């Protein structure tokens, strides 16, 4: 029934929205920098 | 010509001014007038159309003149051996200004109580 080629275009775009999602938890792990961890009296 | 007149300020001050007092007079009530103005930049619309509004700033004018020409030669004292006098201990004053409780008078009050507000920038 469903073309192979536009169900590959369709979920590479389904599997690259994902990713924005993933590093949201990646950043905590790894120990990446986040604006919520910069303490606000320390001079710019 | 200023809200206020020469007049005015004869009404308060009971000695009638001579010429060089005159022109005194007016250079004075312009500054007060400007001053007003300043703070106040609808005065004029206001004094257009409200008959209490003009006896407050017509009477606030003199006042502020009249405080300044009193006695501007500097005197305590005066004699010619046959009559003298001598004033009252009066504040030696140099400048015009219009009082806090005037300032409420006209409407425009201010508090001494205000806010000093700690900020540091949001990181991103």
């Amino acid at each position: 029934s469903i073309d192979p080629e536009k169900l590959r275009d369709q979920l590479l775009d389904a599997f690259e929205n994902k990713q924005n999602e993933l590093k949201s938890s990646k950043a905590y792990y790894d120990a990446e920098r986040r604006p919520d961890a910069i303490g606000l009296a320390v001079p710019l | 010509a200023t809200l206020a007149t020469h007049e005015d300020v004869t009404a308060f001050w009971a000695r009638t001014p001579t010429a060089e007092e005159i022109v005194l007079i007016n250079r004075r009530l312009a500054q007060a007038e400007r001053m007003l103005l300043r703070a106040i930049p609808e005065l004029l619309i206001k004094a257009s159309s409200d008959p209490v509004f003009r006896a407050e700033v017509i009477d606030i004018e003199a006042e502020a003149v009249l405080r300044l020409v009193r006695n501007h030669e500097g005197y305590l004292s005066e004699t010619d051996g046959n009559y003298t006098y001598m004033l009252q201990a009066q504040d030696p004053n140099r400048k015009l200004e219009i009082l806090p409780e005037e300032w409420e008078v006209l409407g425009i009050v201010r508090s001494g109580l205000g806010i000093l507000v700690p900020t540091v920038v949001l990181p991103s």
